[PDB]
RNA sequence: UAGUCGGGUGAUUAGCCAGACUCUAACUUAUUGAACGUAUU
């Protein structure tokens, strides 16, 4: 139609699609052009022209929240607050909707998940049912693209619809704009308590293959991953990298020059070894001579690993005792997965899932771990000890730099690595009728721990319910009760502190600043007097 | 990092020869009462108080075996190597985690003063002193590497903390040089720097403080 | 577990003859001989290791005849056995001698 | 008890750590216990207020167009009720005061 | 684990080492030790128990010594068996604990 | 900084130029019906 064809060509994305399927070039080539159009910036990073992530999310009796309105930071957001205040059922909420998405670049007119009748709904709602309201953004040309899920409580005669056809509508122009010439796919994938499992190598999944694109979506927000399907992904990798020869002449011709080496430095007893390698090479060489994808693949996925995971510096596949076994160099040592500690399997996990699944939805990219997505991660912290802490958002930020995170946290070292733009903190005696998340008033990155935990966590820095911990505090009271001088009570106390934390310890440190404070205070009063 | 005043040699030293003689040998509590003196009760190079305490050749016995039982070379140094691994400041990490450095570019502390090489800021950084180039810079560079000055945590934090429970005190003492006539702000000032020497890491208060 | 030659006897008289067994069997034998004494291999892992990032392959495949030829060394003379390469050539021998139209 | 950070296996013994932990401050505890900074060292605003202070102490005291930048940068970040901009004008306030008494002199 | 087993049965076994997880890679013996020592009041000051493995070559076998912590497991199995007495309470909570929970409340089979 | 507003240029839904704005914070919508603007009479 004209309206079609003025909107198209005033940049509408939706517009041009429609046109695109009336007519079935032009309207295509927008289409695709929308997609995959970017640009590499001063950083060698690419960027899309057209970004896609969460803007806003809106929750009506839905678990705790009576109305609750959360803005989200294209990039990075973190959430904060006390145990039961809602945090994982903000990230359960947005699974659930982006399900909507996978579920229809899957399969057209694929169903995504639904809210629980039984467990979602508000428990003292009056009215029986619950909405979980999305906007998602895709460039100036797709500006809005509204999700409601919806759910009335078990047994109430009226049932309230969900209203998923935009999500519908977008997913459709990323899966036929595939089908006729290949784009890069966006990342959905959720990582909840439920990815530390206890790992078991033998089990192997026969419910689809796993070199296939589409394998990518399977179980992505199911909240554990599939560690298992990177583990059959990578040997699977591997045993293509040795079986094509070039390669393999290549790894072979890098072999014979390094034992050449060798020989040509003294050591003879190499020799023999040297001219069945060059037997080989020869032999590979005479077999019918000609990069592999599978090769780059490999290469990416284990540098995003090890450039992710603090304590692993190599990752590779062993074949040679008569079993595929994945294997690392851990703290400088040479260990099986299943030798790793849970905190490091946990967070290899994650990074490995991740990591697989962009290299398969990215094909076109010459870094496919700059394609767009959306990741969920509850509890960042889970498993890691403080060090690690204080790197993670860093690194996952650095490998990642296109997909928008969304993230729960309980660790004041993390938050001393992030903006406060960035955080989104629950009113304290909030009672679940707050309208609007917002972020602290203090700036945290790069901030003290001390200072986060008490004006941003409201926890104090000494545990209340042990007395020493209140024993500086009441040091100092009696030092100003008593005009600046250590009386009977003072010196008593001062001796207390002294035996308890000892002689070098901060809070005799101190105690002694004080002292030595309040005695020059009253010396100069006593000059004023005078 | 101070100034020490190396004064008078004890006699076991003399008895015992450089080459045929292991260092092993020697009675060691011996050696303490005069190090104890010179330190007093403090680490050389750190400036903590000592409680786990060696004996540190400042040249070493593996690369210097003529200098083993000379006066000179002795300090009391912070940590132990029988009782544990893993302690990485002073002498320890001189041997084992500073693998590669000269010798002749580290400051002697018995014979040089520190203060021309070495500034202590207030949040508990050591760093070369303002106006530094050449040698001078070289040697300030490579006591802060080798000694760990910086890279110990629990070194690091512990000095840092000290100086910032003094802060208080030193913006309200500079406050008062106003109202007071300066015989009674010179005795002021004189007797804060003289309850430090007692205090640990006393070369960092004092930078504070003056 | 390691295979030992009394596994020959193993539900030899109710069992036998699984298909999901040999392929099984046939992989892991093909994997491992896909590519000397003891003391020369000893060396030779030893003058590999000071080389040791292109030769850790080789490294490892030369670390596992190693541990083999020990373990064949330790092994008794009650479970003596044939290796790997030769038992898989006779199998395959025996397979497309005897099964209708395999060669 | 408490494994040495650089433990390579060999530990022999499982010690306690030197600071008495109970009614301990947290931050000291990261440090002391734990090994590990109280400020993230691989956030270049950690290390502002050092640097700041080195400015301040190669220019005499006086807040120089390097320093004042800095300031302003600090301010701007942490902001004006910051426990870093309160440190930042302690600092200033002390070797202003410093400077002044070396003039006398 | 083995005083577990023989407060409920006579002769009851725990649970053993791992060979291919328990011992240490480059372990030069080829075998792992853990060895306990508990204590019961000043009647029983010292209870030493040691779970051994070796690795699957075998020079030799190195056995568990498991047999004071089966004497003091009969010692409470004999005496609660005649006269009912307290008994101790063994519990691991590894982090295996944070699980999803199941709605199901299965069957009062007693 | 970013986003936003938009006077000008520009075979012109682009790009470029100029000036401005900033409550945590626009996402441009729907006919033949209704109303409004224009045309017709
Ligand atoms: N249907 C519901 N009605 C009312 N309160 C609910 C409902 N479902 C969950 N809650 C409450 O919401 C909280 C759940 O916390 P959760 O979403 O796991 O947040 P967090 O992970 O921050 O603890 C608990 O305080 C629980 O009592
Ligand atoms: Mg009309
Ligand atoms: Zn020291």
């Amino acid at each position: 139609t004209k309206q079609y064809e003025r909107k198209a060509k005033g940049g509408n994305l939706l517009s041009a699609f429609e046109l695109y399927q009336r007519n079935s070039g032009e309207w295509f080539e927008m289409c695709r052009d929308y997609i995959q159009d970017g640009h590499v910036d001063e950083s060698g990073i690419f960027r899309p022209d057209n970004a896609f992530y969460l803007r806003r999310l809106t929750l009506k009796d839905f678990r705790r929240f009576s109305l609750l309105e959360i803005k989200l930071e294209e990039d990075l957001t973190v959430i904060i607050g006390n145990n039961g205040k809602g945090k994982t059922s903000i990230l359960y909420a947005i699974a659930k909707t982006l399900s909507w998405f996978v579920a229809n670049i899957l399969k057209e007119g694929g169903s995504g998940q639904r809210l629980s009748e039984m467990t979602d709904i508000k428990n003292d709602a009056e009215d029986r049912y619950s909405d979980v309201s999305s906007t998602f953004f895709f460039g100036k040309g797709l500006k809005s693209v509204p999700i409601r899920l919806s759910r009335s409580a078990l047994g109430t005669a009226e049932r309230r619809d969900s209203e998923v056809k935009p999500a519908k509508d977008l997913a459709d122009i990323w899966r036929v704009i595939n089908e006729v010439n290949t784009i890069n796919l966006p990342t959905f994938a959720l990582y909840n308590v439920e990815r530390s499992q206890p790992f078991n190598r033998n089990i192997k999944d026969n419910t689809g293959r796993r070199e296939e694109r589409f394998d990518a979506y399977s179980q992505t927000l199911g909240g554990a991953g599939r560690f298992d399907h990177f583990v059959e992904w990578y040997i699977y990798l591997h045993k293509r990298t040795v079986s094509d020869i070039s390669s393999s002449i290549k790894e072979l011709e890098q072999q014979v020059n390094d034992l050449q080496r060798t020989v040509d430095g003294g050591m003879v007893s190499v020799k023999s070894l040297l001219e069945q390698m060059k037997f080989k090479l020869s032999e590979a060489i005479e077999r019918n001579d000609a990069v592999l994808t599978e090769s780059v693949q490999k290469s990416i996925v284990e540098k995003a690993i090890c450039s992710v995971v603090p304590s692993i510096s190599n990752i590779w596949v062993e074949m040679i005792t008569g079993s595929d076994l994945v294997k690392v160099t851990n703290d400088g040592h040479d260990v099986t997965i299943d030798q790793l500690s849970d905190g490091q399997r946990v967070f290899l996990s994650l990074v490995a899932d991740l990591a697989r699944r962009m290299v398969m939805l990215n094909p076109l990219l010459e870094n496919p771990l700059e394609g767009r997505g959306i990741v969920l991660i509850d509890e960042i912290e889970l498993h890691l000890h403080p060090k690690w802490q204080q790197e993670v958002i860093l690194n996952l930020r650095s490998a990642f730099p296109n997909i928008q995170f969304i993230i729960t946290t309980h660790s004041p070292i993390v938050l001393s690595t992030i903006e406060k733009r960035c955080i989104r903190e629950f009113e304290p005696n909030d009672d679940g009728d707050q309208s609007f998340l917002d972020s602290p008033d203090m700036q945290t990155k790069g901030s003290e721990n001390a200072q986060i935990l008490e004006q941003v966590m409201n926890v104090h820095s000494t545990p209340p319910g042990i007395a020493e911990s209140h024993w500086l505090g009441n040091f100092e009271l009696l030092l100003l009760d008593n005009s600046g001088e250590l009386d009977n009570h003072s010196q008593v106390l001062y001796d207390q502190i002294k035996a308890h934390f000892g002689i070098d310890s901060i809070e005799l440190k101190k105690a002694d600043s004080l002292i030595r404070i309040n005695k020059m205070k009253n010396k100069l009063n006593k000059i004023r007097a005078e | 990092m101070r100034e020490l005043a190396r004064l008078e040699r004890p006699e076991i030293l003399d008895q015992y020869i450089a080459g045929q003689n292991d260092w092993m040998e020697i009675d060691q509590s011996a050696v303490w009462p005069k190090l104890t003196e010179m330190q007093g009760g403090f680490c050389a190079y750190c400036e903590c108080r000592l409680n786990r305490c060696h004996i540190e050749h400042f040249r070493p016995r593996g690369k210097f075996p003529a200098l083993t039982f000379i006066w000179n070379n002795l300090f009391g140094s912070c940590g132990d190597s029988r009782k544990s691994g893993g302690w990485s400041r002073c002498g320890i990490y001189k041997d084992n985690g500073a693998g590669a450095y000269n010798a002749d570019d580290l400051i002697k502390p018995d014979e040089e003063n520190p203060d021309d090489y070495l500034l202590f800021l207030t949040t508990g950084e050591v760093v070369p002193a303002i106006g530094l180039t050449g040698r001078a810079l070289k040697k300030a560079q490579e006591t802060i590497r080798v000694f760990n000055l910086n890279g110990d945590i629990k070194l690091f934090g512990s000095r840092r903390t000290a100086v910032q429970a003094i802060m208080p005190n030193v913006e309200y003492l500079y406050t008062l040089l106003e109202e007071f006539d300066e015989d009674d702000w010179n005795e002021m000032l004189r007797d804060e720097l003289e309850k430090i020497e007692s205090d640990e890491y006393k070369t960092a208060l004092k930078h504070a403080w003056t | 577990r390691r295979e030992e030659r009394f596994d020959a006897y193993s539900q030899t008289l109710g069992g036998a003859g699984r298909f999901d067994h040999f392929v099984e069997w046939y992989i892991y034998l093909h994997k491992r001989t896909v590519s000397s004494s003891i003391k020369e291999l000893e060396q030779q892992v030893n003058d590999l290791q000071r080389t040791v990032v292109s030769v850790k392959s080789l490294l490892e495949q030369m670390k596992f005849k190693l541990s083999e030829a020990i373990e064949r060394n330790d092994a008794a003379v009650s479970s003596r056995v044939l290796t790997e390469s030769v038992q898989k050539s006779i199998v395959e021998k025996a397979i497309c001698s005897v099964v209708p139209s395999i060669s």
